[PDB]
């Protein structure tokens, strides 16, 4: 019912892009998205399994700003 | 003493929602609007199912814009589509929404960096811009350090440089007041308290005798702030009373036309504010807006307006003639169209924001400042402000 490259959350009926088909995210209410299918500034920190640096103030603030999550996991 | 405004009339109250609905159908990421959204929703009206489409655009737009467009959104609309997903009882989250946060968080870094360990440097934006930040990742139960809030209470502390307008504080004293309620940075506890305090008193004494917390516009967001909390020893309560005997009397004379000003307004009147966007109630009951039938009648009467630039050499000053009724931005397009005269706007959750005259763009600190006579400055934008027959408008560069 929506345009091709685009997959219609069904429950819904709202239509969402494809890069989200199969993202481990839930982008549709029915979830149907899911199943069918360099150097760091001082002060900064590298995160351990990508290029990515953050502040060193982001390490364990209770949100993974690391893909890998490495400035969480640390903390416990 | 608490600040109250009790019930306005239901009319009156639907006729300023049903200047909001038109924009429900406005989907195109140029008109998308989260503000528009967090306003209904803290309302007691509703657009039904237009709503859930709504959400569902800003949903595309923002996450397909900032993380694969045509002028995407800025970090400031970021943190206000935040709000919208709060106004829906939803956190932020998976991948996508974890990468959202943190480039929100980024760009709190670098406003932090950008004003510097003296606090000199302004941030590139501004301060109402920080504080809207801080409170849109607290509103998610998102943490900032200690560092990047203490920009916000030197801001507004004893001694602090610069002078913020009612709005920035308003913004400021929300961010202050979820961070305390969550019980966020409790190693900046009391001076959060304090700073709530500070800027309680200083909006009372911005109040004008005829009511309003500096100025017609600044009241509504003041009034969500002065509604969060009470107010000890002060008269809260009579100086609320007093805003809504303002607010009544312009509401009467038709002051909020912009969909924007009206989101913050529509809060207030149904006695929520963002600090609601903690706890949110999705499912209170709202009453269904339904179009205005409303004719359309056209004017037959010509006015001309006098638009001048002083601000460039040689100076522009012409007599333009247009339908009464029309606004600045009608008054600059006949200019245009006339020869000699050129401008450039760009989108912004207020409507049409003018950054260029004559070929002459504002700079860093600079903005396009809109007068009318005598050196009066407007307190509505190109597209919201009428001017009557015989006025003098200009268009002065300033810095600030
Ligand atoms: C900061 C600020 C504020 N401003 Co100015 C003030 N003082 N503003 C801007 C500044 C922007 C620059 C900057 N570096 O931040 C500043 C000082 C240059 C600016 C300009 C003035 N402002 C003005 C007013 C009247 C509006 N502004 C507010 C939005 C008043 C705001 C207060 C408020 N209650 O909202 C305000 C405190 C916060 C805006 C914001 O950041 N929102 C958050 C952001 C995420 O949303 P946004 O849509 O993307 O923000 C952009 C727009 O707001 C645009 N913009 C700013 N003001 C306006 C006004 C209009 C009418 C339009 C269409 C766009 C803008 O600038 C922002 C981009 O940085 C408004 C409530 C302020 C008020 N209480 O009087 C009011 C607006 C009243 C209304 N009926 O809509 C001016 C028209 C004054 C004048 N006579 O010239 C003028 C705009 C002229 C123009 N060139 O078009
Ligand atoms: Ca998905
Ligand atoms: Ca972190
Ligand atoms: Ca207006």
């Amino acid at each position: 019912s929506c345009p091709p490259t685009k997959f219609q959350c069904r429950t819904s009926g709202l239509c969402v892009p494809l890069t989200w088909r199969c993202d481990r995210d839930l982008d549709c209410s029915d979830g149907s998205d899911e199943e069918e299918c360099l150097a760091c500034l001082a002060g900064e920190l590298r995160c351990t399994l990508s290029d990515d640096c953050i502040p060193l103030t982001w390490r364990c603030d209770g949100h993974p700003d690391c893909p890998d999550s490495s400035d969480e996991l640390g903390c416990g | 003493e608490m600040c109250e405004i009790p019930e306005m009339d239901s009319h009156l109250v639907e006729k300023l929602g049903q200047h909001l609905l038109p924009w429900m159908d406005r989907l195109s990421l140029e008109h998308l609007n989260p503000s528009i959204y967090v306003g209904l929703r803290l309302s007691s009206l509703q657009a039904g199912t237009k709503e859930d489409l709504y959400l569902h655009s800003l949903k595309l737009g923002y996450q397909q814009c900032l993380l694969g467009c045509q002028g995407k959104p800025s970090m400031g609309q970021l943190a206000l589509y935040l709000l919208a997903l709060r106004a829906n009882c939803e956190f932020v989250r998976g991948h996508k929404g974890d990468r959202l946060v943190s480039q929100l968080k980024w760009f709190l870094e670098d406003e932090k960096r950008a004003i510097g360990h003296d606090h000199k440097g302004h941030p590139h934006t501004s301060y109402y811009q920080y504080g809207l930040g801080i409170l849109a990742l607290c509103l998610h139960q998102k943490r900032v350090h200690d560092s990047v809030v203490d920009k916000l209470l030197y801001a507004v502390e004893p001694f602090h440089q610069g002078h913020h307008s009612v709005d920035t504080a308003a913004m400021a004293g929300l961010a202050f007041t979820c961070l305390k309620r969550s019980n966020f940075n409790p190693g900046r506890r009391q001076r959060i308290t304090m700073a709530i305090r500070t800027v309680q008193e200083e909006i009372l004494k911005a109040q004008t005798p005829e009511g309003h917390f500096g100025n017609v516009y600044s009241t509504p967001l003041a009034l969500q702030f002065l509604m969060t909390s009470p107010m000890r020893g002060a008269e809260l309560g009579t100086a609320c009373l007093k805003a809504r005997v303002a607010l009544l009397a312009s509401l009467q004379d038709g002051a909020f036309q912009n969909a924007l000003m009206i989101s913050q307004l529509l809060p207030v009147l149904n006695h929520k504010t963002y600090i609601d966007l903690i706890f949110p109630d999705c499912l209170a009951p709202r009453v269904m807006l339904e179009p205005a039938a409303e004719t359309i009648p056209q004017t037959q009467e010509i006015i001309s307006v006098t638009l001048q630039v002083l601000s460039l050499l040689p100076p522009y000053r012409q007599s333009i003639s247009v339908l009464a009724g029309s606004t600045v931005e009608d008054v600059l397009k006949k200019a245009h169209e006339l020869g000699g005269f050129t401008y450039e706007t760009q989108a912004s959750l207020s409507g049409p924001y003018l950054t260029s005259v004559m070929g002459k763009a504002a700079g860093e600190r600079e903005f396009w400042q809109l007068l009318r006579d005598p050196n009066t400055p407007l307190l509505q934008g190109i597209a919201d402000y009428r001017p009557k027959d015989g006025e003098t408008i200009e268009l002065r560069l300033v810095s600030w």
